[PDB]
DNA sequence: TAGGCGGTAGCGTGCGCCAGACAGGG
DNA sequence: CCCTGTCTGGCGTCCTCTCACCCCTA
RNA sequence: AUGUUUUUUUUUUUGAUUUGGUGAGAGG
RNA sequence: CCCGCAGAAGAAGCACCGGCUAACUCCGGCCAGCAGCCCGGUAAUACGGAGGGUGCAAGCGUUAAUCGGAAUUACUGGGCGUAAAGCGCACGCAGGCGGUUUGUUAAGUCAGAUGUGAAAUCCCCGGGCUCAACCUGGGAACUGCAUCUGAUACUGGCAAG
């Protein structure tokens, strides 16, 4: 039921007395096609093991997101370290207008319709984190009604 | 302005059966439908994001037998129109005269239907229409003219259709060889495998 | 043979979740019926009851 | 590789009881 | 219509084990 | 006392529980 | 524009296939050559040829030029301890901004109306050329300017605190 996308894999080095020890980092993200989403960032000497780790980590520490039907509930900004991200709810049919790692996380999240730009850095890791942050902070109408002591129709 | 080459090759490349051949004989018998075309067929590495979108677009294109500028045209039209874009595009593609004919069952393949349209076989509301890209409109009756009514290939196409499932959005008569395009089809009525939203995204680059 | 005594479009698929055309072999993205042979990719237990 | 006595008729013949309807005789 | 004979339908133990056989002719 | 003074070799992935009947033999 | 005639007949190329970037193999020595950015020294998917593929298609490439991507002059929408970026420090005219209360005005502001904002173009619903492009009816828009009539919370002016 869960869908999982390996966003990126990158070779990283550690210099030692002999020479360079190489290793691989795997950035993955998983989601159930609904609110729930989680990213994982694994590392191992070989690629498949590292992606396996990324999947494992993503599977835990997931996070829920309040989706109005296929899209978002309102425009939302999210940042992390360099990657600053804007994403905006959009009409059915438009699809996921987003670039790169961001796209991936959106798809697994089960959002189908967004207009979305990544300002600043586009370092996959940071940008996916920023996306997750923007999705988490985003609140729903019912939530704001509760926050504020009102009905949904009062807020419209 | 048309693709004149091997058809099953396209099907193989796409992966699916595109219905580019009549359907008397199963596709698996005619070709290695699983294996991709060319020397390097058995090898099959995971495609890219752009690449999968591109393949989807190609699949649709190949299904209907249009060329790229014309599709881009269809897509822009759909975007202009109200409602879901990919759905609109699908409806537009369906509305094409030759496709309509193929759905009727006057052409074994869509290619055959296009050929019929070109050769002054088909009439729309009693007026001979020659353009395969002609967008047929609700309550438009579309028929074979009396000259082309004697052709054996037409009745063969009709038989093939009878084997094939009948579309709801149409109503065809096999004796009269005229069918009414009652309404523009719903997305549900069309095939589910087509990923319109990839196409949309592709051109929304 | 369609559509004699033993059928597929009257009574259902011979194999589990595998249509007669060959389109679908799934059960996760199920519910959708076939278009080629028009065999609803379901279970073969339904050939015991149709 | 493709179909239902085999024939210019006749094959059947060695269980037995009960029971209830259908009909014969008067 | 009131018997009285005929007819044709029902039924006739359980469990297990073994074996062959499962178109040829036009 | 001094060093930019011989520049050079390795990124990603295909499968786990299976099978019938009529008849002659034959144990209580 | 329509009808008749014959016969698949007269009608497919261009670019690319190292990554970005869809598409892979074989054969020919830092030469010959490629190249938009980041190969070639004898097993080159990067040069040239072939086969195979990919994308466009009566076009296909290259060059030039503009916007985009570039939030890379950031109104919307960036920054300045160390990455570029705080005047060496002050005073201070012009300029910019300006505590709090009441009254008044109505300049800014807002609302409504009138006049105009040529037609064409763009967009919406339609119509006509077999379709389309194209032509075309009506609308909307032309974010503005000017006036008149209101509103007075805020900003401004004036008067008192």
């Amino acid at each position: 039921e869960l869908q999982e996308k390996l966003i990126a894999v990158n070779r990283v080095s550690k210099t030692v007395k002999g020479g360079r020890i190489f290793s691989f980092t795997a950035l993955t993200v998983v989601g159930d096609g609904n609110g729930r989403v989680g990213f994982g960032y694994g590392k191992a000497r070989e690629v498949p093991a590292a992606i396996q780790k990324a999947m494992e980590k993503a599977r835990r520490n997931m996070i829920n997101v309040a989706l109005n039907n296929g899209t978002l509930q309102h425009p939302v900004k999210g940042v992390h370290t360099g990657s600053r991200v804007f994403m905006q709810p959009a009409s059915e049919g438009t699809g996921i207008i987003a670039g790169g790692a961001m796209r991936a996380v959106l798809e697994v999240a089960g959002v189908h319709n967004v207009l979305a730009k990544a300002y600043g850095s586009t370092n996959p890791i940071n940008v996916v984190r920023a996306t997750i942050d923007g999705l988490e902070n985003m609140n729903s109408p019912e939530m704001v009604a509760a926050k504020r002591g009102k009905s949904v129709e009062e807020i419209l | 302005a048309r693709y004149l080459g091997p058809k099953l090759k396209l099907s193989r490349r796409e992966g699916t059966d595109l219905f580019l051949k009549s359907g008397v004989r199963a596709i698996d018998t005619k070709c290695k439908i699983e294996q991709a075309p060319g020397q390097h067929g058995a090898r099959k590495p995971r495609l890219s994001d752009y690449g999968v979108q591109l393949r989807e677009k190609q699949k649709v294109r190949r299904i209907y037998g249009v060329l790229e500028r014309q599709f881009r045209n269809y897509y822009k039209e759909a975007a202009r129109l109200k409602g879901n874009t990919g759905e609109n595009l699908l409806a537009l593609l369906e509305g094409r005269l030759d496709n309509v004919v193929y759905r009727m069952g006057f052409g074994a393949t869509r290619a055959e239907a296009r050929q019929l349209v070109s050769h002054k076989a088909i009439m729309v509301n009693g007026r001979v229409v020659n353009i395969a890209s002609y967008q047929v409109s609700p309550n438009d009756v579309v028929s074979i003219r009396e000259k082309a009514k004697k052709q054996s290939r037409v009745k063969a196409a009709l038989e093939l259709a009878e084997q094939r499932e009948k579309p709801t959005w149409l109503e065809v008569d096999a004796g009269k060889m005229e069918g009414t395009f009652k309404r523009k089809p719903e997305r549900s009525d069309l095939s589910a495998d087509i990923n319109e939203h990839l196409i949309v995204e592709l051109y929304s680059k | 043979e369609r559509d004699g005594l033993f059928c597929a479009r009257i009574f259902g698929p011979v194999k589990d979740y595998e249509c007669l055309c060959g389109k679908y072999k799934r059960l996760k993205h199920r519910g959708v019926i076939c278009e080629k042979c028009g065999v609803e990719v379901t279970q073969t237990k339904v050939r015991r009851e149709r």
